[PDB]
């Protein structure tokens, strides 16, 4: 089947106040390029082709900027449909109207808003599609996740994640952030359900690029009172007791997607890009052919565009856009 | 129409024009010749040409000018003449000789617009004399907006570092005229050597003014790459093999020379107009242009 993505370019974290006043929040301006543009070279990269955007808050600014897409050319292979609805303010409404609307076909691949990312998610989808057609939908979700270390200016002071996991089946036994806890909290709910090692994580990151399966349509339309995906994930966490039919969480190791939040990760996750930290995806590539983004790759990570007129002695040690 | 006004007259096209290099200054007034011969044969104007050229030669002592003789004397008969009359022959010689002139002419743009690519940007460039090709392709390389020094030697016997600073800087270029006896101080700090050229020899070295050799062999022994540019006709069919060996009607004008040859072991690339090169690829040239 083909493989369609829903998506969001309104991430409610509205935290990019005022700078959300002039130019909605999607369309940011990372490395002079959209990070929507990131995301969609990244859905094309695993290759996904029908790519269903929304936008309620400034949708008008995004249609503006993107029917010049990278793939809003009839060249594409992504086809996109803004939906130009401006009712929800919570993911969950957008999520139960996939459902109203049966849009989702069947297997797809939520997304929100500006993740930036290179990562090919054949891997996680062939063993989503593993353990949920030879297990029969016992599945709803199969997290994906990227390795990392706490340290890292990837998780800033606002967002970190921890999580246990089962080892087997890699499936997850429960997702809290740690917004400032010395301590932690976890049942032996965890252990009750199997004695047959259970694992804990703190190395994981904010990826934000939940697989995903139209019953996830279901379980958000059947009970109305979800309004995030951790609303989702601890909803279904602590409802085990019937119909849960648990996550199947599944770690990477060589990628780099983070869903960009707050300005301390657009900082982190610029100077990150400009780095080829992704790669791909770096302008010097200039993966949109949008023109003026000719940039000349040069000496020791300084980038150049076109025509830059660089003043005489100033001096440009590295990771200069 | 005899040789007292032949001299002479290369004498004033030199003077109305320091601007143009004595090579280019002669086969003109070789084709001012070649227009009032006044003769009506075609070998008894082989002949007048031969001798002209052997007097211009006598007269300035440069690889340029009778190199540019032995190459228009081949471009005269290049192909089949349809020898007719021994006049119209004279026509149509005179026509491929303009369109030498044209080439000629061509050849500084062309060296140019294909070498000020080769500058990485924010180096010092080591030059070695008043080398209107090097003059030429570095303004086009500031011209195209880049950053980058700029190291004269001086060349010693005659001031030309001196005369190429006060012509470069007029450019508004970063200029240092070092001491030419200085070169092995400033090799250390300048990455690519480009020096002007003043012939070529068959195998792909060059033949240049006082100090080239030996700054060359410096710049390879730091690893420093090494550039050169020269036009076509500065091609020659002269193959030394020690600093002795280069002709003596060259080396003149208490007993010092005036140019000397570099090994194609050093040169590491060319640029002539007929393309980047690879010494070898000089003789291979040579050999089959020469004709």
């Amino acid at each position: 089947p083909p493989l369609q993505a829903v998506l969001v370019a309104d991430s409610f974290d509205r935290r990019f106040f005022p700078i959300s006043k002039d130019q909605p929040r999607v369309l940011l301006p990372l490395a002079n390029v959209a990070l929507i543009d990131y995301t969609l070279e990244f859905l094309t990269a695993t290759g996904v082709q029908e790519t269903f955007v929304f936008c309620c808050w400034k949708a008008a600014q995004i249609k503006e900027h993107l029917l010049k897409s990278k793939w809003c050319r009839p060249t594409s292979l992504n086809v996109v449909r803004i939906i130009t609805s401006e009712l929800y303010r919570s993911l969950g409404d957008v999520l139960r109207d996939v459902d109203a609307k049966a849009l989702v076909r069947s297997d797809f691949l939520l997304v929100y808003g500006d993740v930036i990312s290179n990562i090919n998610i054949t891997r996680a989808l062939e063993e989503h599609r593993l353990r949920r057609k030879l297990e029969k939908n016992v599945s709803v979700m199969t997290m994906i996740f990227k390795e990392s270390s706490p340290s890292h200016p990837t998780r800033c002071h606002e967002d970190n994640v921890v999580v246990a996991v089962d080892s087997t089946t890699n499936r997850v036994l429960h997702f809290q952030k740690t917004q400032g806890l010395r301590r932690f909290a976890f049942p032996l709910s965890l252990f009750q359900g199997s004695s047959d090692g259970v694992e804990v994580r703190y190395d994981l990151l904010d990826c934000h690029i939940s697989i995903c399966s139209p019953q996830v349509a279901q379980l958000f339309t059947d009970n109305f009172d979800y309004q995030t995906r951790d609303d989702f994930v601890r909803g279904l966490l602590v409802n085990e007791e019937i119909l849960g039919n648990q996550i199947h969480m599944h770690v990477t190791a060589k990628e780099y997607g983070a869903r960009v939040s707050n300005l301390h990760m657009y900082s982190a996750v610029c100077a990150d890009v400009i780095r080829r930290w992704v790669y791909p995806l770096t302008p010097e590539a200039n993966f949109t052919d949008s023109t003026t983004q000719s940039c000349t790759h040069s000496r020791h990570n300084i980038y150049r565009g076109p025509e830059v007129s660089l003043g005489h002695g100033s001096i440009l040690e590295e990771n200069v856009l | 129409m005899d040789d007292k006004e032949l001299i002479e007259y290369f004498k004033s096209q030199m003077k109305e024009d320091p601007d143009m290099a004595s090579a280019v200054a002669a086969i003109r007034t070789l084709l001012e010749f070649l227009k009032r011969d006044k003769g009506e044969t075609i070998q008894g104007l082989r002949a007048n040409l031969t001798s002209a050229i052997e007097t211009l030669c006598g007269v300035d002592s440069s690889v340029a000018v009778s190199s540019g003789g032995e190459l228009f004397l081949r471009f005269i008969s290049l192909a089949s003449l349809e020898y007719s009359d021994y006049s119209k022959c004279k026509k149509i010689m005179i026509e491929r000789g303009e369109l030498f002139l044209r080439r000629i002419s061509l050849s500084r743009n062309k060296i140019a617009d294909l070498c000020h690519t080769f500058i990485k940007d924010g180096a010092t460039i080591l030059t070695h004399a008043y080398s209107r090709v090097v003059l030429r392709v570095l303004e086009a390389a500031v011209a195209a907006k880049k950053r980058f020094s700029v190291y004269v030697t001086e060349s010693q016997p005659d001031l030309s570092g001196k005369k190429m600073a006060k012509a470069l800087c007029h450019l508004n270029v970063p200029v240092t005229v070092v001491l030419d006896a200085a070169v092995g101080y400033i090799m250390e700090k300048a990455d690519l050597v480009i020096v002007g050229a003043e012939g070529v020899v068959e195998n792909g070295g060059i033949i240049n003014k006082i100090g080239t050799n030996q700054m060359a062999v410096c710049a390879k022994a730091q690893n420093k790459p090494f550039y050169v540019v020269a036009e076509s006709f500065k091609f020659v069919r002269l193959f030394p093999l020690n600093q002795q060996d280069v002709p003596d009607k060259f080396k003149y004008k208490e007993e010092h020379p005036w140019v000397d040859y570099t090994a194609p072991s050093l040169i590491t690339l060319l640029f002539t107009d007929l393309g980047v090169l690879t010494p070898s690829a000089v003789s291979d040239e040579l050999i089959k242009l020469y004709l």
